[PDB]
Formats: C-alpha cells, structure tokens, sequence
DNA sequence: AATCATTAGCATGACAAAGAC
DNA sequence: GTCTTTGTCATGCTAATGATT
C-alpha cells in the first residue's frame, strides 16, 4: 500500500545517492559499475541503466530488483530494408502465419524468434 | 557561475600537449591540434595513461565535494 | 505456448580544454 | 559560435524479456 510505497521511495532516493557517491569517491565510471558487475555476478548492465538508476528514473519494481546486486558491488569495492520488408509483411498480414514467419526469417537472414517478437512489438505500437 | 562538467583524462593530458605542440607549430589551428593529440593519446600504453586517469577520477571526487547537487544536464536541439 | 506490460541497451549527442577565425 | 579530439553521462526509440495468462 501507500506506506510501503513512501518507505520503498525514500529507501531509494538514499542508496541511489550512495551509490553515486560511492562510486565517484571510488574513480569508477557508470560504465565501469555495469561491466564490473559482470564481473563479479557473470550479469553485465549497461552504462544506461547504470544513469537511470542512480537518476531514479528506472521504476520502483526495477530499482528494488537491483539494488541488491548493487548493493553486493558496494561492499566489495570498499573491500531498415529489412524493417521494409517486414512492414509490407505486417500491413498484408498483422499476426503471421508460423510458415510465412519461417519463410522471412531465412529470406532475410534472421531466426524465427527475432520476427515474432518484432511483430508483437509493432502490434504493440498501435496507439 | 555555472558549473562546468568535470575533465575526463584525455582532456587532462591535451591541455598540456596543446601547449608544447602551439610552441613547436604556431600557425597550427587548434582543429588540427586536436586532431593530432587524438592520434597521440590512442598510442600511449595503459602505464603512460594512468598519471592522466588518476587525475580525472580525483577531479570526479573534488566535482561532488565542491558540487554536491551537480547534475549534468546537456541542451537538446 | 502465446499476449501485454516492462525491462534494458544501442545509437546518438552534449560538453568539458584551447584560441584563431 | 565553430572547428577538432576522447571520455563520460543522458535520452529517445525499440528489441528483448517477464508476468500472466
């Protein structure tokens, strides 16, 4: 609820201002953070959503799930055309069969997987 | 008044360069100064880098120390 | 095994120095 | 304000993944 929303936030802005200070105090890069994490739990972040967490810009759900890992590397520190195609494809036919999926993905060089989620996501983007 | 972004190592190590290299060729535009300290820096070795990157991390800290509500907030177009 | 909301990164661009133009 | 560079941080768009069916 509203308390536990307001606790989890303030949670947040603070470890989120740690953490900036930390790794500044420490000569780390967001880049350096993201790679060294990787590191250390074999789970690369990227320098992005390296920014956006300290920014608080990511969603509470998100920053609670990595705030944990964040708070582990804390410790030890201190010890087109192919959009063409598939457009013109999508316009004829916006959920495709399994076979014309099978079809482009070899037509054009990609896996299956990659072609379904890119329709699923343009199916998304009607708005 | 308003708060510059701190210097990145590179940056460090050229204020420097771009001084001998004026010195050594006084017509050069410092366009083309820049050009040429670029070259340079990609060569150097990790040991001769370390004194430049040191240095701009400590910049980082002093930054926070004398800043400590800076936020980097660039103009879009 | 298949939708929809959400997480995440790639590409991009600003801006730190210098001063001639 | 523009040429010019590398490195660092911020952001817009969308590929990828998670949650819930």
């Amino acid at each position: 609820g509203a308390m536990d929303m307001k606790a989890l936030q303030k949670e947040l802005e603070q470890f989120a201002k740690l953490l900036k200070q930390k790794r500044i105090t420490l000569g780390y890069t967001q880049a350096d953070v993201g790679l060294t994490l990787g590191v250390l739990f074999g789970k690369v972040f990227s320098q992005t959503t390296i920014s956006r967490f300290e920014a608080l810009q990511l969603s509470l759900k998100n920053m609670s799930k990595l705030r944990p890992l964040l708070e582990k590397w804390v410790e030890e520190a201190d010890n087109n055309r192919v959009r063409w195609s598939l457009e013109t494809m999508f316009l004829k036919s916006p959920k495709p069969s399994l076979q014309q999926i099978t079809h482009i993905a070899n037509q054009l060089g990609l896996e299956k997987d990659v072609v379904r989620v890119w329709f699923s996501n343009r199916r998304q983007k009607g708005k | 008044d308003r708060v510059k972004r701190p210097m990145n190592a590179f940056m460090v190590w050229s204020r420097g360069q771009r001084r001998k290299m004026a010195q050594e060729n006084p017509k050069m535009h410092n366009s083309e100064i820049s050009k040429r300290l670029g070259a340079e820096w990609k060569l150097l070795s990790e040991t001769e880098k370390r004194p430049f990157i040191d240095e701009a991390k400590r910049l980082r800290a002093l930054h926070m120390k004398e800043h400590p509500d800076y936020k980097y907030r660039p103009r879009r177009k």
